[PDB]
């Protein structure tokens, strides 16, 4: 929760990191969908990609994307400290983010963080001893009729009760897994009762084009 | 037309906005998608700036700047630098999940709304910065505009029209400020999500200090079929200066939160009733809603029984139509810890740029969270009112307004609940 | 000449083609406050404590960066105008902690003395502050960095007149800090000069820490001789001691600043 | 045969970590030359 960094054993200027070749690949496509002369553009995706690969970011990701893109370091502690994706500290392998927001808070998102705390043993912020799951507690992920949902590392899991969502860390913690979707009926956002709409077919190519064209 | 909702099937823009067809290529075209483009694209920037004009079509993203009048602002000879169409995909609002169904189900449908709009505004390239958290939506866009390009739709020569047309996209990192338009040409510069003071407009200034027209994924998305339909046809929905259809996310306390195409002046009740099947416990048992997204005042149940959803009426019932996400609040809410919550977000959410957000949000946040305790004192309300009058126009972006903004629709409608609150404080810990 | 006419309280002026709200009101004689505007670094914009009306325009505009129109009446001192001036302060003071008498800027703080000039008198802030860890940049700069009020004069600084980019801003909203990031150390040979511009106490000298307070120094204008540009000064005594040395405004040697051998 | 009843959209239950960046990789080959500033960064 701090915005200084200190270095600790784990986390210093001499922390092995260093890309992959393939992520180095993965890099020269990013730098390359940004005109000439503005290479810090690829900053955020490719900082995220050194997210990608270690989990977190030490600060010798942050030193690395400074370096390859010519940046300054500063200018990278910046974005690593204020986009709340950056993971500063090293997270648990399922990276729990239940949504709280009052869309979420309505349809009762408080059962379900009390379910996964009495689930894992843990409170929000907390990591599981076997570094399996993190909980932490965020803003609208954009899931809203889906409500009350979590995100777990790029997965929404929609629609969810105690139950459901301790089915989701069971599964996780049995190495399969789960599907991402909303775990009651309906498939994505549609009326839960029936489709209150688009129950005809699409019309296809040409319907109701105007002359001229 | 004095009436308006009940919209058909083959009057929808977004078929497919369920999953239940094919997002990819040959299930956008079996739809419609992609269908004369290139015959839209050798007409000319003016025509396809006129039939946006002609629409009616205002901003999606929720302030409804008029989009002709705003795409038009690009219809200028270059000066030697690029021009850029950017596709706002962050949707940060809480309430709001549409542009995810967009972008995860009719995906192509975006992808040729990019490329009519950006040659309405000559643009180069798209970037379409997409939230983030929105990982699988990203990647389904992709897998999209791969489909785009191995088909010739995009890229150079795209469609056969001898417009060269790129289509890139940004995953954003977890800000909800960097869907407003500045913030995030700041983010996609590899900045941190700051809004730049306007002027310049990114017309004249935007990313990579180009010229730059940011909109949103629903009203670019609707861009080609106004091309095809004819700007008569969506301007023959909703009333005047309020055209077209409108997707509408209910949540909160319904039966069924959906997100939903409507006609734009549907009311609000027949919305509810019709398409999320009613409020939990009736239609008596509606305490609140607030219409359009967490940054718009919320309306009580009195005002909710004949107001329409659109921009006008909605202005009229000192609120916002916004991102058309009607969040619905029944008697069983604690109305002040919903907005609390709310005010919790916008501190969570605020780059901390300029003086009145950065230190007025977060005491805004704490006033609140003593509001819902009753540790205050009704002296402390009006207090708070003026505190979010020093907010609102005092800042750099529309995020210190849309965080007074609860706050004031919370004072002007439950004022006596706040003071009923307090007084229990007061009566049960002194 | 293509010069337009603008107003500045009904008074009109012809001022040059993307001249500021600011610079108009300035050729008036009229001082608009500011923080975080310096007219050798560039435009920010964030402190919003320049928002001035324009009559006809229901809005106020941030003064610092907003180029005039032709026609404009600025209105400089309007009800409104000094009312987004008290908000502005009242936020500015809200988290501000309360060291004036053991602030080293206290006598010459230009958050002291536009409180005194454009904000309230009193609080309605009825909570608890924030504070801010101190940062380590040197043995120059004492750094008390709950006293920062986030002008980014530091960054702005650091970034165009020194060309060292290692401050910034970490963090988001009102936990935004102002720093390094790191245990670093920011010597520049002007890495003085933040001391100038920081318009509050969250910056200030070490070596001249604690020792006198500005009202009753005598200001003497000298020349440095440490190197061979010929920076003009101040020399600041008390009671025939040397207490410190500030630059002086010459526009073409040192334009407002001083190196940290003749600091 | 028209269906209206299933969820076609089950290509997200099988993305990895690297989709989106290797779906970018694939995209590299199809884009315009960049445009360029003259410079190689405002700091150059
Ligand atoms: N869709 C979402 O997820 C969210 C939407 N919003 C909505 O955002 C709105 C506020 O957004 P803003 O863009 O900050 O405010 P709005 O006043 O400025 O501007 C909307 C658009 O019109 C353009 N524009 C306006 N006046 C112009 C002028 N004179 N010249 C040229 N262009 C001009 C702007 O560039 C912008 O693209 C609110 O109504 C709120 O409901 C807010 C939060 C989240
Ligand atoms: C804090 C804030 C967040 C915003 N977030 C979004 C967003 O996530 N998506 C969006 O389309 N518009 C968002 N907007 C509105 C945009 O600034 C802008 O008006 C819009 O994206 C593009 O204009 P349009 O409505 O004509 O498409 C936001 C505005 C503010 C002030
Ligand atoms: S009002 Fe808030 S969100 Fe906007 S520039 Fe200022 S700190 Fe940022
Ligand atoms: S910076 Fe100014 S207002 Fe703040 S404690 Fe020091 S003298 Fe007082
Ligand atoms: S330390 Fe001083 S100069 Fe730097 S941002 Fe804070 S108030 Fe401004
Ligand atoms: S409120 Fe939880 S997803 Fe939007
Ligand atoms: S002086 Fe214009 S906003 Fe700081
Ligand atoms: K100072």
């Amino acid at each position: 929760a701090l915005f200084v960094h200190r270095d600790t054993p784990k986390n210093n200027p001499e922390t092995p990191f260093d890309f992959t070749p393939e992520n180095y690949k993965r890099i020269e496509a990013i730098v390359k969908n940004y005109p000439e002369g503005h290479k810090a553009a690829a900053v955020l995706p490719v900082l995220d990609l050194a997210q990608r690969q270690n989990g977190w970011l030490p600060i010798s990701a942050m030193n690395k994307v400074a370096e390859i893109l010519q940046v300054p370091p500063m200018r990278v502690y910046e974005v690593a400290t204020f986009y709340t994706m950056y993971n500063r500290k090293p997270v648990g392998k399922y990276h729990i983010q239940v949504c709280t927001t009052t869309p979420c808070m309505l349809r009762n998102s408080d059962s379900i963080l009390e379910a996964i705390q009495k689930k894992l043993g843990i409170k929000v912020g907390e990591t599981t001893p076997d570094k399996l799951f993190t909980l932490i507690e965020v803003e609208c992920l954009g899931a809203c009729v889906n409500a009350p949902m979590v995100q777990i590392n790029d997965n929404y899991y929609e629609d969810l009760t105690p139950k459901d969502i301790e089915e989701i860390i069971d599964e996780l913690k049995a190495g399969k897994i789960p599907k991402p979707g909303p775990r009651s009926g309906r498939f994505s956002c549609e009326p839960a009762g029936g489709l209150t709409s688009l129950t005809e077919p699409p019309k296809g190519p040409g319907f109701g084009v105007q002359a001229g064209l | 037309k004095t009436s308006f909702g009940s919209l058909k099937d083959e009057d929808r823009i977004f078929t497919n906005l369920y999953g239940r067809h094919d997002w990819r290529l040959k299930g956008a075209q079996s739809r419609g998608d992609w269908y004369k483009t290139k015959e839209i694209l050798l007409k000319g920037p003016d025509w396809i700036l006129g039939e946006v004009k002609t629409s009616g079509l205002r901003g999606r993203g929720g302030a409804g700047f008029p989009t002709g009048l705003k795409w038009s602002f690009m219809n200028k000879p270059s000066d030697g630098r690029p021009k850029y169409l950017v596709v706002n995909a962050d949707e940060g609002e809480p309430g709001t999940c549409k542009d995810r169904e967009i972008i995860r189900h009719d995906p192509h449908k975006l992808v040729e709304g990019c490329l009519v709009g950006g040659r309405a505004m000559g643009a180069r390239a798209a970037y379409i910065y997409i939230r983030g958290e929105f990982y699988n939506e990203a990647s389904n866009l992709q897998v999209a505009i791969r489909e785009a390009y191995e088909a010739g739709l995009i890229g150079k020569n795209a469609c056969g029209s001898g417009y060269d047309f790129d289509v890139f996209v940004v995953r954003g990192a977890g800000a909800y400020i960097c869907g407003e338009e500045t913030a995030l040409i700041e983010s996609i510069e590899g900045k941190q999500g700051k809004p730049r003071l306007k002027p310049p407009f990114p017309a004249d200034v935007g990313v990579f200090g180009c010229p730059t027209t940011v909109a949103n994924v629903e009203t670019v998305a609707v861009s080609p079929t106004i091309c095809r339909r004819g700007g008569a046809w969506f301007a023959s929905f909703g009333r005047e200066r309020n055209s077209g259809t409108k997707l509408f996310n209910i949540s909160g306390h319904v039966n069924n939160p959906c997100t939903v195409e409507e006609e734009m002046s549907v009311p609000l009740k027949e919305l509810i009733e019709k398409h999320a099947g009613g409020v939990t416990g009736g239609w008596d048992n509606l305490l609140a809603v607030i219409p359009g997204g967490s940054s718009t005042p919320l309306i009580p149940k009195s005002v909710c029984e004949t107001v329409l959803m659109d921009f006008d009426a909605l202005i009229q019932a000192q609120t916002g139509l916004g991102t058309a996400a009607v969040i619905v609040m029944d008697r069983s809410t604690d109305i002040v810890k919903a907005i609390a919550r709310l005010i919790e977000f916008y501190k969570h959410e605020s780059c901390g740029q300029c003086t009145p957000c950065r230190e007025g949000v977060d005491w805004m946040n704490k006033v609140m969270a003593r509001f819902v305790r009753g540790d205050a004192r009704p002296a402390e309300i009006d207090s708070l009112w003026e505190i979010s009058k020093q907010i609102e126009g005092h800042t750099i972006c529309a995020l210190g307004d849309g965080a007074a903004w609860p706050v004031q629709g919370l004072i002007r409608h439950f004022r006596p609940e706040l003071e009923e609150r307090m007084q229990r404080f007061a009566q049960q810990h002194q | 000449s293509n010069l337009i006419e603008v107003f500045v309280d009904g008074q009109s002026v012809m001022v040059e083609p993307g001249t500021t709200v600011l610079q108009a009101c300035e050729k008036v004689g009229m001082q608009i406050p500011r923080f975080c505007y310096h007219e050798r670094l560039s435009v920010a914009g964030n402190c919003r404590m320049c928002l001035v009306e324009i009559e006809k325009a229901p809005k106020v505009v941030a003064a610092c960066a907003m180029p005039v129109m032709k026609g404009w009446n600025i209105l400089t001192n309007s009800e409104k105008t000094k009312k987004a001036r008290e908000g502005v302060m009242e936020f500015l003071l809200a988290n501000h902690p309360l060291d004036c008498p053991i602030c080293d800027q206290g006598g010459e703080c230009d958050l002291q003395d536009q409180s005194m000039m454009f904000g309230s008198d009193r609080s309605r802030f009825l909570e608890g502050k924030r504070a801010v860890e101190d940062k380590n940049i040197g043995p120059l700069v004492k750094t008390i960095m709950t006293r920062c009020i986030q002008c980014t004069r530091c960054i702005r600084f650091a970034s165009e007149i020194a060309g060292v980019d290692d401050l910034g801003t970490t963090g988001r909203g009102n936990d935004m800090q102002v720093g390094t990031y790191i245990e670093k150390m920011f010597m520049s040979e002007l890495s003085g000069n933040i001391i100038d511009i920081c318009p509050v106490g969250a910056l200030t000298s070490k070596p001249y820490a604690f020792t006198a307070r500005p009202w009753e120094t005598r200001k003497t204008e000298s020349i440095d001789v440490m190197d061979a540009v010929g920076s003009n000064i101040v020399v600041s005594t008390r009671t025939g001691e040397v207490m410190r040395i500030l630059p002086r405004m010459h526009e073409d040697i040192n334009e407002e600043w001083i190196s940290d051998k003749t600091r | 045969p028209f269906d209206n009843t299933t969820y076609k959209n089950l290509q997200h239950h099988d993305y990895s970590t690297y989709t989106f960046l290797d779906l970018n990789l694939d995209l590299s080959k199809f884009r315009m030359p960049q445009p360029s500033s003259g410079r190689e960064s405002p700091r150059h």
